[PDB]
DNA sequence: GCTGGCACGACTTTTGCACTCTAAATAATAGATCATGCTGTTGCACA
RNA sequence: GCCGC
DNA sequence: TGTGCAACAGCATGATCGCGGCAAGCTGATCGTGCAAAAGTCGTGCCAGC
């Protein structure tokens, strides 16, 4: 659970691509095919994903890197 | 004095809505003067604020 | 509500904005039509009916 | 001829809102009938009333994919026009969506354009919009044409004007009292020889009191002529009428 | 959707129900009904692509 | 007559529901006195002094 | 009035340019296309449930046939195989036995959804619904001896089997349009039994006229004289009304003044008021009195309420002069109520008994009147 | 032999086409406030 | 008409 | 020195005047017509089942 985002908004800061980015990692969390990278506290896939932000193992550019190698694997 | 209120915050708002910032920096020289607001002999507001 | 009769007023004297009072006359009946009489700021008798 | 899929094809990519006067061709496109009784419906079966301003030949079905009369009833159909009523079989939400038009067997003039302060249509004329209103109600006549005969383009004579020049004049004298001298006279003007010979005038006299007028003419006939319009279009001989549901 | 997107509602609320989250947006119907009032006027208003 | 008579005695705007919440509620209520109506002035064409 | 009823909730819309707007409203295929939604089905199946769900009535039976569903679709490996399943998905909906093919579906789809251990689920499962349903429509007298079962668990098997919904479907439907008679043409009992004519609101709406269109005429502000704007509107739309208004009234009088029998003493006491005995009593057409009396009400102190109901144009050949078929009809209800358990009312026995009573009837035009509202006690 | 739902020749009902024909009486008063255009009035320069 | 400004 | 033109004051008209919530409170339609044309129906007699 995470009151306050800051550590998240600092990690890429503009306080509006975070809540996107996030979305993203968020969708892809809960849609499918996607697990946490961060251990889960039986809490949202939101915060998941702001926490994995904040940990600074999640940004834009991995989310199209990551796609990248996906897309060349299959 | 309430309706008079709304209907300069009604106009105040039709008129400023189209402004974003949309860049981030223009690169211009041009400024303004700020001095503090004295008044006679007595000051309201210092050049700090 | 206002009671029938004449009643006497000016306008508070701020219509043309050079400072002149315009006086009226007005008579209100129970039940029928109005009848006024006005000031214009040439000073000449104007009768407004109903 | 199945799996069609109507409702999500209606959400169609646009951008750039336009806006613009409808010409009577326009109009009669939008129209999927014509309204010609002012019956909405009967209560001697309570049904929407044939060729009414709630009707079921046009506006589209009232109830589901059933048509009038129960000929055709049933999703089986498709677009399918019964013989007994020109009712369609269909969703019936088309009540929300198709116009209908009527015809006004008479020009009228509309109000957004002749009764504004900066009336377009008065101004265009640059004649005074007192003159407009006397003439639109058949108050006094406006001759048109006449050149053989004293009788200026925009003349206001009244009716006793008007017999005057028939005792004298008789012929060559064209007078209509209606809407239809307007759009008639309307139809008549040449936009591009007059704009430019205001602009020839604007520019070898200057005052400060004709400037503005001379401007404001300049600019009202360069937007009718740079965006396609029609200055008869203001008058109306046809009339779009409102879907029932709204 | 959620107020005047007669499609939209329902599929947010599928997608709800199956735990998606999306609000695939569409058009609201009181714009249709603008246009439709507009355009029973004389005045002829269309959406260019 | 008796049209007339319901339509001032139903439907109007001095005639309303009394407030019977408390008895002190009814007697306000009975002792009112009310500036608006068909004789009186509306509400936007009061003023300050008014 | 010694009593006044509170008034009926009402609604009008308040702060919004169209006024009263409206008010969307659930109904059978509306909460059965809502289930649709938020069930899985693929593509092809969502669109078959959609066809089958259009098909629903308002008892929530299914109207069309399986086989005319699968040729709607018109697309192939869409046979009746993969229509049942989709039909029997939505079947088992919340208003359970929706969208049946019939009578027996229904219990079947019903009584499918039990606990299995129910004392006479299996009893009735199939023995009662799904065979000798004619029988249990009977006595079924027989039916222990065909179900090798004692009358004793039959007693409570049918019990069960009514216990199972009728008509399902019919429960979730509102039923807000209670369609109320506003009664046009009040009625009352004197000396002579006069009537009188209600509702008019001809005065209302004289005055309305009046105070708007004749209101801004007199209205001085506008230049000249509205006399023939509006003010020579009103007095059209006046005349129009009051026209109307006297065209009914005279109408409803010749039927009074003809039907009076009816009213007095017993009410199937009607003559075969023709279109024609009216049209000479008026000096009128009798299309445009036909009009006229097709949906106006009466308000009766025991009089139906319906003006088309005195025409009966039923000659019926009787004895002495003419007679009315609906006055026939019922002497024939009250005749075939009043009988023996046994209760033959054969078609040539009531015939004959009215033949008896005066009124010469063939044996086969009895048996239409009896069809009309009932059933034969056992007569074949 | 008894009984119970299907067709037929008069009668009856519905339906577009079709052109119809006064004085009363109701409210103003009691929002200002601002912007704009039309019309009559007056100062200024010319032959 | 009332409630919160 | 009498005359025509441009600037200005007075008047009439149009547009605008905050935001949420709860009560109680309620509007109609008309012809008509006669006329055949058409559709529809009623009293009556059929053949098939018990
Ligand atoms: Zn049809």
């Amino acid at each position: 659970a995470r009151v306050t985002v800051q550590d998240a908004v600092e990690k890429i800061g503009n306080r509006f691509d975070l809540v996107l980015v996030a979305a993203r990692r968020a969708r892809q969390m809960q849609v499918g095919g996607k697990d946490p990278l961060v251990p889960e506290e039986n809490d949202k896939t939101t915060v998941i994903a702001l926490r994995e932000i904040e940990e600074g193992l999640i940004n834009n550019q991995i989310l199209d890197v990551r796609e990248r190698q996906e897309q060349q694997e299959q | 004095k309430t309706a008079n209120s709304g209907y300069l915050t009604r106009r105040l708002v039709d008129v400023a809505q189209d402004l974003v910032v949309t860049e981030d920096d223009c690169g211009t020289h041009e400024g303004i003067m700020m001095t503090p607001v004295i008044e006679g002999g007595d000051v309201k507001e210092p050049l700090r604020d | 509500h206002r009671s029938p009769g004449v009643f006497f007023d000016s306008d508070k004297g701020k219509t043309h904005s050079s400072g002149k009072v315009l006086y009226n006359a007005r008579i209100i009946p129970y039940r029928g039509s109005w009848l006024d009489f006005e000031f214009d700021p040439k000073d000449n008798l104007f009768v407004r009916i109903d | 001829l199945l799996k069609f899929l109507k409702a999500q094809t209606k959400t169609e990519e646009f951008d750039a809102i336009k806006i613009a006067l409808a010409s009577p061709d326009m109009i009669r496109s939008w129209s999927f009938g014509e309204v010609k009784k002012p019956e909405t419906i009967n209560y001697r079966t309570f049904k929407p009333e044939r060729d009414g301003l709630f009707c079921a030949r046009i506006f589209g079905p009232v109830k589901d994919y059933e048509c009038l009369c129960g000929k055709y009833k049933r999703l089986k159909h498709r677009g399918v026009i019964c013989e007994k009523c020109g009712v369609e079989v269909t969703q019936t939400k088309v009540r929300r969506e198709r116009m209908g038009h009527i015809e006004l067997a008479s020009p009228t003039a509309h109000i957004w354009f002749l009764k504004s302060l900066p009336s377009r249509i008065g101004l265009l004329l640059d004649m005074p919009l007192r003159d407009i209103e006397r003439v639109l109600y058949f108050e006094s006549y406006v001759v048109i044409e006449g050149g053989m005969t004293n009788l200026e383009r925009q003349q206001i004579l009244t009716e006793e004007q008007y017999l005057d020049a028939l005792e004298e004049f008789g012929d060559e004298f064209d007078a209509k009292m209606g809407a239809e001298a307007i759009q008639a006279l309307l139809k008549s003007m040449d936009l591009e020889q007059e704009c430019e010979q205001l602009r020839e005038e604007l520019n070898e006299t200057n005052s400060e009191t004709k400037r503005k007028k001379l401007t404001k003419r300049i600019k009202l006939l360069e937007a009718f002529v740079q965006s396609g319009n029609k200055p008869e279009w203001m008058i109306l001989t046809v009339l779009p009428v409102l879907p029932p549901d709204l | 959707v959620k107020s005047d997107d007669v499609n939209g509602r329902t599929k947010m609320y599928k997608n709800i129900v199956d735990g998606n989250h999306q609000m695939e947006p569409g058009m609201p119907e009181s714009f249709n009904v603008l246009l439709k009032e507009i355009r029973s006027l004389g005045i002829n208003i269309e959406l260019e692509d | 007559i008796s049209a007339a008579v319901k339509e001032f005695f139903g439907s109007s705007q001095l005639s309303q529901f009394m407030d019977q919440n408390n008895p002190l509620s009814e007697i306000t209520h009975k002792r009112r006195i009310s500036a608006l109506g068909p004789g009186g002035l509306t509400r936007e064409r009061a003023g300050f002094e008014v | 009035t010694a009593g006044t009823p509170s008034g009926n909730g009402v609604d009008y819309q308040d702060d919004e340019l169209p006024v009263y707007q409206g008010e969307t409203t659930q109904s059978l295929q509306d909460y059965l296309m809502w289930q649709v939604e938020l069930t899985p089905f693929t593509d092809t199946d969502r669109a078959i449930a959609t066809s089958i769900v259009d098909a629903v009535d308002d008892t929530g039976y299914l109207t069309i046939q399986i086989e005319d569903i699968v040729d709607s679709i018109g697309d192939d490996e869409i046979g009746l195989e993969e229509v049942e399943a989709v039909l029997k998905r939505i079947q088992r909906f919340d208003p359970v036995g929706v969208a049946a093919k019939d009578l027996r579906d229904c219990l079947l789809i019903q009584l499918s959804q039990f606990a299995k251990e129910t004392p006479w689920l299996e009893e009735a499962r199939l023995i009662i619904s799904d065979h000798l349903d004619l029988l249990a429509n009977h006595d079924f007298r027989t039916l222990m001896r065909v179900t090798r079962l004692k009358e004793e668990v039959l007693k409570e098997a049918v019990n069960l089997i009514q216990s199972l919904d009728p008509r399902p479907g019919q429960s979730i439907q509102t039923g807000e349009p209670e369609y109320v008679i506003p009664d046009v043409l009040v009625r009352k009992v004197n000396d002579r039994w006069v009537v009188e004519l209600n509702s008019d609101s001809l005065p209302r709406l004289k005055i309305n006229q009046q105070y708007a269109a004749m209101g801004n005429s007199a209205r001085n502000d506008a230049d000249g004289q509205f006399i023939r704007s509006n003010l020579q509107e009103a007095r059209w739309l006046i005349k129009s009304l009051e026209s109307a208004n006297d065209t009914l009234l005279r109408v409803s009088r010749c039927i009074v003044e003809q039907q009076q029998a009816f009213f007095e003493q017993g009410e199937e006491y009607m003559k075969p008021m023709v279109l024609a005995d009216i049209a000479q009593a008026v000096e009128m057409h009798e299309s445009t009195i036909s009009r006229v009396t097709t949906q106006k009400y009466l308000h009766s102190p025991r009089g139906i309420f319906e003006l088309k109901y005195f025409f009966s144009s039923h000659v019926n050949t009787e004895g002495g002069g003419e007679a009315s078929s609906t006055a026939i009809r019922a002497l024939v209800k009250k005749l075939i109520a009043a009988e023996n358990p046994a209760k033959p009312l054969s078609d040539s026995k009531l015939t004959s008994m009215l033949s008896e009573q005066g009124i010469m009837v063939a044996r086969r035009t009895v048996a239409k009147y009896r069809e009309s509202l009932s059933i034969p006690p056992s007569n074949q």
